[PDB]
DNA sequence: TCGTAGCTGAGGCCTCAGCTACGTTCCGTTTTAGAGTCATGTTGTTTAGAATGGTACCAAAACCTCGG
DNA sequence: CCGAGGTTTTGGTACCATTCTAAACAACATGACTCTAAAACCTCGG
DNA sequence: CCGAG
DNA sequence: TCGTAGCTGAGGCCTCAGCTACGTT
């Protein structure tokens, strides 16, 4: 409907206590906004519209763990249901669908 | 907001971890973003859940329905403290002149009424909608003559037959008042986060249910339910109840705008308490 | 309907069996007749229940409330179809008389004022203490003339000298303040338990102050933290806090009984309450 | 207008013909001109539809039957909407879709 | 494949992995090979490998060679432009002097009416109908010279009459630079079809060896020279960089919006269908 | 402008100093002044040059030919401003008459069939050897009769037995295939060099280096020597014994000559033979 | 001072199970500025995906040339 | 005059790289609401 | 005035 | 039978320098 993906990745340093710590951190952030590892160091977040989108970005700025390589790249539902699984499974978690309604159980 | 319609009905331990819904099951296991859900509807008896769980879905604002063992809701869970400064609108709420209640009242049943007549319009029985808007141009204050009562009775009989009443004991009914009761869980959610007590009526405030304030702002949004349940008239309980999800998933024309029902329910809730605090003149309307 | 009032404030899993409450804890368990209930109180967030266990306590119209992280309640159990008798309390509380809520509140702070001055006799200040006595005697209903704050300031600069505020980075404020949120949370539970709102207090007033009437009702007993402080006042933070459980611990004389303090703060509650209804006269009085 | 293929992955590692599965299909992206943009993380200008059809057949021809490995195509505009939180920006001639090039000047 | 890669830093070139590699003691490059159209060497403090050129011989790269003064003199001429190589050449060499003339002529023909637009395009209406007078007047490998009194015309009329094409100045450096660009790609895509460009249609090895390049190229000339004339007033080094414009932008042929090195490709081809008498209108590049 | 034909093939790095071109190999160091150069020619893939050297060979209208990974030829540098005389050659390869083509590749295959003989003679088949130079006698402008066909069928008949074709796929037929083609490509080169294009040959098929191979056919049994005294080894044995014909010298011209260097003499003359600035084509004999 | 292919071991990235330690710090009230929310609509631009036109290459129809 | 066979022009399918075009979109516009802190006000005995 | 309510 | 915050060490992902062997020399 109006839903778009953020999709964020990283490389992020592990030489330093600190900047091991750093990235606990920054992590722990990513999971408690409710980004979803699609794969190691790369992550995605569902939004419901841009102005949730533009909030969202507003909050990774001021938790910037001013490390590493941190990127990010917004798309449409659209769009990313259009992701080609070369090989694996796809992620048939609730948190990665669009659904407005949803059973558990059933 | 939030937007999602999360249904448990299996063996299952629910619990808190960060900002998260979890759902264990033996099999399966779900975790859920807090601020993605909009309802959590519990619907079997075989859950286990925890408090923290339900302090934080309080915190956001998520409608938790508790259910029967036969599936149907029963309760829901009532917040103390709806917003920042709760006891403001309090003092505003006692302070509701008789006289301003009865206008907004009186206006609500009348948006009511009217909704029933559209909807009858709707089933191809342009005589009776007649006969409504001919009701509601007779209502005084406070409605003394049953026009409201009378108007519903000729409504339910020209849409389920002579033979129908609304107190009787089959699917129909048990449909209507399943889909009114999510209506009024909407509402009463509403109204608790403006900082209103729920248990204070225009008309009736307080004297039988704790919800009464509630019932009176869904009014003009019954018709959504009796709709849904028209269409689905000779169908199965289970199936009527499916069907009545649609709510939440549906948009509907308010103020203009196609929104979500929950977002409505929010801002009609808001006016309608912004002109009984007499910081506005006239009611919001909401047509279907 | 039943009598008792089950608190839950420890790490537990509640469910349902045989009619009864099942209460596990790792340490002990209890079955508990439903019956027997009248409310249902889950002070902390470390507790796991059943909605089997929910749907049962909603059908026999037991009072469940909840609390959030600091024991403050944050929401009930709303039935769709009944009531807890605690329903009937709001309409009561509506009612109070300016007059009766002046007369309760002022009989209230001058146990207070009485509570500070003891305490300072107590430290030898045999002096400061009279004075404190001399501006009760001048009370008048709703201190118009400020005596409490006025009587406070004293109190507070001979406790802890003249270069002392209450607004200042201490481990005695902190400590005070916690011993305070201590008080509060107790008296908040004991208010929405007797079914009163906690926002609308006697004499307080404030917006934001979701707890106005228990900020009243606990006004005699913060003399109990300050006594403990003030004891402490050369130690650590950490310490002062450990020391404060106390209050939980020990008993203290109070309808010529020695009484735990909770249990002081249900009965105190409960008769402020009666008598803010009319139901009886004469508040309770608590001395240190 | 050019398009990029965003390729990703998590490939086993435990046994030794897993790992050597890894290596083949790491050489193969190299040579078809992937660029490394993070770790498991490669992306692939192209310039027209045709080549990326052609381009998703050389990838099946090549698929090493591991691990998770997942496409995503987008735009030129859209990738030029990357966001960098941190980390400078990939300034190499092969991320660009400038025709001319300059190494040096 | 779609870039111009230009080198002008002290490095060294080599290959890997289907890549250019680029270093240079600041920083290193790798690009892949099938991305790069040309390959342009403008200093003389590059180091290269002979496997390099290999491989860019392979991938049909023009690479291009340059002096101490960044002009270009010369670049790499494969033998073996295809694998079907010897059956062009045999046509090639039955070509019938008769079809040479016709295909030759119609070209000039094209080259004229080239220089003509763009005269218009000065708003100089009046010479440009002149030119068109020129090309209405040609016979068969043009022995009147047409072509070179079109031609003088057409530069008098752009950059005046003190002006000669043989003169020292930044105008004609601008103008031989450009033209030699042409001459590479269009020898480039000759011997992709199997020809041979020693071999022109009007002299055949008459004092160099890309006659038949400069044969094809004619009607494009006019591309150089507007980009010339834009820049007249320009430094040469300015004109050098505006000249690359050739590859980067886009021209009208045959109905469609067309790169130049991709016409340049359908060019060619067509020309040598028509001189191997497969087909018969010779294809048709006006600017 | 110069004289001398430069050859690379060893790991180097080329580059200019002083109107000098600069070898320098791990082993070895030299340097030549380029007015004594006439042909540069980089037969390997594992060599470094400069783009001054390149601007420096140009200047010169030095003959700059680049070859493969195998050692075939696949360009030259083409200069805007002038042309070496190998240039020239081009116009005179195009005039080659038929008849004197055919004169030409005759005497060659002649040479061939002479060659495969004395090798039969070698292996002690007196008999069928002189059935050779009866077939070779009999034979007319451009072979109609195939001849040339006929003796190879016999000679490799006798040789690997009369179950053999040449067209089976066993290590035999790889050692020769391989060895052949080492051959052609040392003719590749030199007629390149020359300035011929190797496309199209003296007879007759779309191969590129059709030229290079009718130029190499009497020396095909230098090959078949070698690859018959090792016909019971595996090919990889094989192949590494071919290399002998890069390290043993040959009777040629009344010396013992190195092959690459006959190969050179020998295509220099028969070019000029075909150009008609000399009778006689030169004569190559195990 | 060339390349390829393949494997190994060193060392940096990344997640996770598992451990320890911690767990209520206001209450005179109302005003105001500011940063943080939000779901809808509005507008020209971009885009995916299929049409186009100019090809090749190959069965068809139509065109032809005798023989009954 | 028929059609057998064969020789020719014709029109068909299958292929690309551009171009087109209905549909999806980004980015801004709108018109609000929520919570927090700090700062303002209250009385009046040191 | 401060600063307690 | 509840949560958080913080760190550690085990163990799997991921790249790379460095090694061997080969190549119509
Ligand atoms: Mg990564
Ligand atoms: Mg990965």
């Amino acid at each position: 409907y109006r839903y778009m993906r953020l999709l964020l990745m990283f490389d992020m340093p592990t030489d330093t206590a600190s900047d091991r710590k750093a990235y606990r951190k920054f992590r722990k952030f990513l999971i408690n906004e409710g980004f979803i590892m699609h794969q190691f160091s790369v992550y995605s977040k569902i939004l419901l519209n841009d102005t949730a989108n533009k909030a969202m970005l507003a909050r990774l700025k001021q938790n910037n763990p001013q490390r590493g390589l941190i990127t990010l790249l917004n798309v449409t539902e659209k769009q990313f249901s259009r992701m080609i699984y070369l090989h694996g499974e796809q992620d048939n978690r609730v948190a990665n669908s669009d659904e407005r309604i949803v059973f558990l159980g059933e | 907001m939030g937007w999602r319609t999360v249904v448990v009905n299996k063996h299952s331990k629910l619990s808190y971890k960060n900002n998260h819904l979890v759902f264990k099951a033996i099999d399966h296991q779900e975790l859920i973003h807090l601020s993605e859900i909009d309802v959590l509807l519990l619907e079997t008896t075989d859950i286990s859940l925890t408090t923290m769980l339900l302090k934080r879905l309080i915190d956001e604002k998520i409608l938790v329905l508790f259910c029967d063992d036969k599936r149907l809701p029963i309760g829901k869970i009532l917040p103390f403290y709806g917003r920042h400064d709760s006891s403001l609108q309090l003092t505003r709420q006692l302070a509701w002149t008789e006289e301003r209640k009865g206008q907004v009242w009186t206006a609500i049943i009348a948006q009511k009424i009217t909704n029933q007549s559209l909807h009858l319009a709707q089933r191809d029985y342009g005589q009776k909608a007649a006969a409504l808007l001919a009701m509601r141009a007779e209502l005084r204050l406070f409605d003394p003559a049953n026009r409201e009562g009378h108007a519903a009775r000729s409504y339910f009989n020209t849409l389920f037959g002579n033979d129908f009443t609304r107190e009787q004991e089959n699917d129909i009914n048990a449909g209507l008042n399943y889909g009114y009761t999510l209506l009024l869980s909407i509402f009463a959610r509403e109204l608790v986060q403006t900082g209103c007590f729920t248990q204070l009526g225009l008309k009736h405030a307080n004297q039988f249910n704790d919800f009464n304030l509630a019932s009176d702002l869904m009014e003009p949004f019954r018709p959504l339910v009796d709709q849904i349940i028209y269409e689905n008239r000779k169908e199965a309980f289970p199936i009527m109840k499916r069907k009545l999800f649609a709510l939440f998933m549906n948009t509907y024309m308010y103020k203009k705008k196609q929104m979500f029902l929950t977002n409505i329910a929010t801002d009609y809730t808001k006016h309608v308490v912004k002109v009984l605090n007499q910081e506005e003149e006239g009611v919001p309307e909401f047509g279907i």
